[PDB]
RNA sequence: GGCGCUGCUGCAGUUGAAACGCCCGUAGUUGGCCCCCCGCCGCCACGAGGAAACGGGAGCGCUCCAGGCAGGUUGGACCCGCCGCGUGGGACCGCGGCGGGCCCGGCGCGCCGCGGCAGCCCCGAGGAGAGCGGGCGGGGGCACCGGUACCGGCCGGGGACGGGUGAAACAGGAUGAUCCCGCCGAGACCGCCGGCCGCGCAGGCGCCUGCCAAGACCGCCUCUGUCAAUCAAGGGCGAAGGCCGGGGGCUAGAAGGCGAUCAGACACCACCGUAUUCCCGGCCGUAAACGGUGCCGCCCCGCGGCCGGCGCGCGUCCCGCCGGCCGCCCAGGGAAACCGGGAGGCUCCGGGCUCUGGGGGGAGUAUGGCCGCAAGGCUGAAACUUGAAGGCAUUG
């Protein structure tokens, strides 16, 4: 029948069900531990840290631009990464020493769109929210 | 790729493992079940002097021997010497000789 | 039949009537057919062969109908029942023979293909009979000391 | 080899009917099989039959009246308390109103109605409709 | 690349590799 | 036409397989044999592969034959 | 949750990812039919006993409401812990000498055969094993043995080229080749017949004669009495190439050498040739080891061919039966190609058992372990990367 049947078989249909389960990706993803291992972020919804560079990074092939990111230290783990800025004009905020609360763009851990190996995001900038910046209703001392 | 023939392109029914054979042409190794074959049975002489070496005979009631030959060949050198044909899906059903 | 140890799917079989009773010539009683039973199983005949030779000579198709009991339990009830079971002593016998053979022929693969077939058989029979209480518990096959066995 | 004797009854008798005959041989026969041709003929499904004895397993001849959706069997037999009948009910008949589904108790072989109208459970056989 | 060649170099590489961690 | 499968015709059900008739039974049978030298008579199995002997000769009197049997020079009934 | 993309209900495994190369076999899982009205499990029902809050739920206008337990003789009813305990049922699922009198309230314990009992065997599976008869077949092992051919040598003859290719060149020849005929040696091989023939567990299987053990099928009024199915661990066999130690050595021929071709040719084509190819004793354990289709069991419109055994009929045939190998194909199935002796009887989903898969890469890699003389084999990740890869089919 292609499965185990008959009254007395629980123990064979669990034994099955455990051994399987894993050759699922997103299970595995989610339950065997490696990837809380190696995430920057520590399994956190957000984290700050401080820049240490400023750069543009080219898009994939059939776009054609300049997204414009920024190299940043984690403060809790002192991990590197890198992440973008979007809304227009928004890199003229960030000097290189800036904490910066990071958030990630979606898809849980993985690239989205266009960029070439980013993951995270800038949504505050030295305390104060970059949305926020963008739209004038906020601004920085100097 | 999908499969082309019931046969497999061969002949062999209820056996595990069949003969070698060698192609007369170009002397591949063709399992033996695979292989095309043909008898042939003709003159020794070609006929266009087969009355001459019969005038020119002293022995009287004489016959004209012939020649007994199975030639086989395997699939490229058939198709490529027009021993057998490519045909159309319909058509490869056909068993008529 | 002929399906435990190949690809057989044979259904050659006997089938017996319907009807279980005497035969219309049925001369003979219980009594002296026992006779006749007990006479071949004295002379060395086993118990398979016992019935051929009563269906061919004595014109009787099943003992049963005549007696009401059966062969093995007629020979059991005088006491000339055999230490061994005929098929199992029948299975010991072909693996002997077997093995005498493959002393001289170390070449053999599939003599010895068969020799396990019919060892395997013979381990399973033993298992069957020894919890049925029809052999000791001691009871083994061991493929050395089979060929004295025999004479015993 | 053969475990399920009720199971193949069920498969012949439907592809004999789905062939359109009038009669079926089933064998071998058994106390079980009886009962659910029972049950089948009380509520209307098949004509009579008849077991025919082979001092062995015998067989049986079943009458076609052109009236079976379906037969089949559930195996293992899960055992159902009286209150999981319904959502079993829902899950093997096309309706709640025909069809049953038949059932073994302490009080003898039954469809689901007799076992709700006593309310009580059992092991569950099989069902047809 | 054919897969037969691809294995035939892999088994080339997993040798190699294992002729250089036999030294130390 | 209509057949009955519970009283089938015994003609087409004899030309079926042994087993697979509604009730089955044997394909063998007995019969009577006349010695050609001695007045008596004996019964004989149909598909006998065991000597069978006269009351008198010492010559086996039947050929087996892997269905049923031949006889060597002896006269043959039914019952 | 979507997601039947974790599938007990309820997935997929011919070709999309996926049936171990095959046979044996322990634990495990599963196991035909039959006696009813006893015992012991399971199972169903009803009880007893233990906590409230939460969750349901009877009644009540905090103005409604999330609430709360209120209130105008009252009320806060009832249900919900559990593989244990008690009462009942008994379909289904298993497992299993007696009387009387001594004797006396019972039970044991022995004592008398005392004359009371029908004293103490379902059946014989279109399960299986054993038997006897009969044919059947490139099934297996050992010894022996014929035939031409390829190669090599020798005698005689005769006298200019022979070989090789698409065309040529290197090899050969007045030390007489190539060609013709006779004689000799050695090692392989087993043609035509040779097949929609046949055999074996698969890998595989074809000269003569002799010996040896086996096998499936059929036939049967022979014997036994469930002795079975599938199988982690474990055991055995396993094309070719390859390895260790001996032997042999014709042919072909990895490597190597050499003549052409070509821009180049270290390749395809020509020529020479080592291991290897063959025998013996072991090792290794893999193939598109394919029907890309696990094993056992049931039902299933028909028309044909061939192989083995048996039976009836006429006068070799002819009609059946069982077992095997094939072709076509209504229904049904399917994404289709196609299958149809199943890939049918399945969203109208449940006969039993074992194995495998879960987008594409990375990767069958790293690491650890076991096995191996080695070459290997078996077991086998993660970080990271990516929007498709793939199946079958249509037109150009
Ligand atoms: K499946
Ligand atoms: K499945
Ligand atoms: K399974
Ligand atoms: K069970
Ligand atoms: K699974
Ligand atoms: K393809
Ligand atoms: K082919
Ligand atoms: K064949
Ligand atoms: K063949
Ligand atoms: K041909
Ligand atoms: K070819
Ligand atoms: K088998
Ligand atoms: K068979
Ligand atoms: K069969
Ligand atoms: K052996
Ligand atoms: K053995
Ligand atoms: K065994
Ligand atoms: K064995
Ligand atoms: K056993
Ligand atoms: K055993
Ligand atoms: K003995
Ligand atoms: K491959
Ligand atoms: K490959
Ligand atoms: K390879
Ligand atoms: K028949
Ligand atoms: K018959
Ligand atoms: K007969
Ligand atoms: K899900
Ligand atoms: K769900
Ligand atoms: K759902
Ligand atoms: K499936
Ligand atoms: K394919
Ligand atoms: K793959
Ligand atoms: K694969
Ligand atoms: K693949
Ligand atoms: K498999
Ligand atoms: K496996
Ligand atoms: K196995
Ligand atoms: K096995
Ligand atoms: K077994
Ligand atoms: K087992
Ligand atoms: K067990
Ligand atoms: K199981
Ligand atoms: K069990
Ligand atoms: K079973
Ligand atoms: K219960
Ligand atoms: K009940
Ligand atoms: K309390
Ligand atoms: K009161
Ligand atoms: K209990
Ligand atoms: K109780
Ligand atoms: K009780
Ligand atoms: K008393
Ligand atoms: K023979
Ligand atoms: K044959
Ligand atoms: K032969
Ligand atoms: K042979
Ligand atoms: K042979
Ligand atoms: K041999
Ligand atoms: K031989
Ligand atoms: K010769
Ligand atoms: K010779
Ligand atoms: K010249
Ligand atoms: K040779
Ligand atoms: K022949
Ligand atoms: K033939
Ligand atoms: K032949
Ligand atoms: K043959
Ligand atoms: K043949
Ligand atoms: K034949
Ligand atoms: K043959
Ligand atoms: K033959
Ligand atoms: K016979
Ligand atoms: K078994
Ligand atoms: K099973
Ligand atoms: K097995
Ligand atoms: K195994
Ligand atoms: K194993
Ligand atoms: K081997
Ligand atoms: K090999
Ligand atoms: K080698
Ligand atoms: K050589
Ligand atoms: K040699
Ligand atoms: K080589
Ligand atoms: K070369
Ligand atoms: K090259
Ligand atoms: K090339
Ligand atoms: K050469
Ligand atoms: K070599
Ligand atoms: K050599
Ligand atoms: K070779
Ligand atoms: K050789
Ligand atoms: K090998
Ligand atoms: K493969
Ligand atoms: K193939
Ligand atoms: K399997
Ligand atoms: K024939
Ligand atoms: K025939
Ligand atoms: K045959
Ligand atoms: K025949
Ligand atoms: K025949
Ligand atoms: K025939
Ligand atoms: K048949
Ligand atoms: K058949
Ligand atoms: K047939
Ligand atoms: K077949
Ligand atoms: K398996
Ligand atoms: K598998
Ligand atoms: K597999
Ligand atoms: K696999
Ligand atoms: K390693
Ligand atoms: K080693
Ligand atoms: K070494
Ligand atoms: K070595
Ligand atoms: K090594
Ligand atoms: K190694
Ligand atoms: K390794
Ligand atoms: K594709
Ligand atoms: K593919
Ligand atoms: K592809
Ligand atoms: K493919
Ligand atoms: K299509
Ligand atoms: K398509
Ligand atoms: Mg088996
Ligand atoms: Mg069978
Ligand atoms: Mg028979
Ligand atoms: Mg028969
Ligand atoms: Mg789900
Ligand atoms: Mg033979
Ligand atoms: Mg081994
Ligand atoms: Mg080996
Ligand atoms: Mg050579
Ligand atoms: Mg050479
Ligand atoms: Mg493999
Ligand atoms: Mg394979
Ligand atoms: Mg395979
Ligand atoms: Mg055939
Ligand atoms: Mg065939
Ligand atoms: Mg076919
Ligand atoms: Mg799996
Ligand atoms: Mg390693
Ligand atoms: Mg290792
Ligand atoms: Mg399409």
């Amino acid at each position: 029948m292609s499965k185990t049947s008959g009254l007395y078989t629980a123990r064979k249909l669990r034994t099955v069900r455990r051994v399987n389960r894993w050759a699922d990706k997103k299970y595995r993803k989610a339950h065997l531990g490696t990837w809380l291992k190696a995430n920057p972020l520590e399994g956190a919804c957000m984290a700050r840290g401080i820049v240490t560079q400023k750069i543009g990074i080219s898009a994939k092939q059939p776009n054609s631009a300049v997204r414009k990111a920024v190299r940043v230290q984690l403060t809790k783990n002192s991990k590197k990464i890198t992440a973008f800025v979007p809304r227009d004009g928004s890199i003229t905020y960030i000097d290189n020493n800036d904490e910066v609360l990071v958030a990630g763009f979606g898809r849980a851990g993985r690239a989205v769109g266009d960029i070439p190996g980013c993951r995270f995001k800038v949504i505050k900038v030295a305390g104060i929210g970059l949305l926020a910046l963008f739209l004038r209703k906020r601004e920085k001392r100097a | 790729m999908p499969v082309k023939r019931r046969n497999n392109g061969r002949s062999k029914y209820n056996c595990g493992h069949t003969n070698i054979v060698r192609c007369q042409n170009c002397h591949r190794c063709v399992p033996k079940d695979k292989v095309i074959k043909r008898f042939t049975i003709r003159n020794i002489v070609d006929n266009t002097i087969a009355d001459d070496v019969l005038n020119a005979c002293v022995i009287q009631g004489f016959a004209i021997p012939k020649l007994y030959n199975k030639v086989q060949y395997c699939v490229s050198c058939s198709i490529h010497n027009h021993i057998v044909r490519v045909r159309s899906r319909e058509d490869r059903k056909i068993r008529t000789p | 039949m002929g399906r435990m140890h190949s690809k057989g799917k044979g259904i050659s079989r006997s089938a017996i009537p319907y009807t279980r009773a005497p035969a219309p010539w049925n001369k003979y009683t219980p009594e002296d057919v026992c006779e006749q039973i007990c006479k071949l199983a004295k002379k060395g005949t086993p118990p398979s062969r016992i019935g051929l030779i009563l269906r061919d000579q004595f014109a009787i198709g099943q003992v049963k109908n005549v007696t009401g009991s059966k062969i093995v339990r007629i020979l059991k009830a005088k006491g000339l029942a055999p230490e061994i079971p005929e098929d199992l002593y029948c299975m010991i016998k072909k693996a002997v023979a077997i093995r005498k053979h493959l002393e001289r022929s170390r070449r053999d693969k599939d003599s010895k293909f068969r020799l396990i077939l019919v060892e395997s058989r013979i381990h399973r029979l033993a298992r069957y009979y020894r919890q049925a209480r029809r052999l000791p518990p001691t009871f083994r096959y061991k493929s050395d000391q089979a060929a004295a066995l025999l004479a015993t | 080899v053969r475990i399920n004797v009720l199971r193949d009854a069920l498969k012949s008798i439907c592809n004999a009917q789905r062939i359109g005959k009038k009669q079926v041989i089933v064998r071998p026969s058994s106390k079980v099989i009886i009962e659910f041709l029972q049950l089948m003929q009380k509520n209307g499904y098949i004509s009579d039959f008849a077991v025919v004895d082979n001092h062995r397993s015998n067989r049986i001849v079943v009458n076609l009246i052109g009236r079976l959706n379906k037969a089949g069997v559930i195996s293992p037999r899960f055992d159902i308390p009286a209150n999981d009948i319904e959502k079993w009910v829902v899950n093997l008949l096309p309706s709640r109103l025909f069809g049953h589904i038949i059932l073994t108790t302490s009080q003898g072989i039954m469809d689901h109605i007799e076992a709700q109208h006593r309310q009580i459970g059992g092991k569950v056989i099989g069902y047809f409709y | 690349m054919r897969a037969k060649w691809a294995k035939k170099r892999m088994r080339k590489l997993k040798r190699k590799r294992r002729h250089m961690k036999a030294r130390s | 036409m209509n057949v009955d499968l519970l009283y089938p015709d015994p003609v087409e059900e004899q030309r079926k397989h042994k087993l697979k008739r509604l009730v089955q039974g044997p394909n063998s049978y007995f019969l009577e044999i006349k010695c050609a030298g001695c007045q008596d008579i004996v019964v004989v199995y149909s598909h006998a592969n065991t000597p069978v002997f006269c009351p008198g000769c010492t010559s086996q009197i039947s050929i087996p034959t892997g269905g049923k049997c031949a006889f060597t020079s002896q006269v043959e009934r039914y019952r």
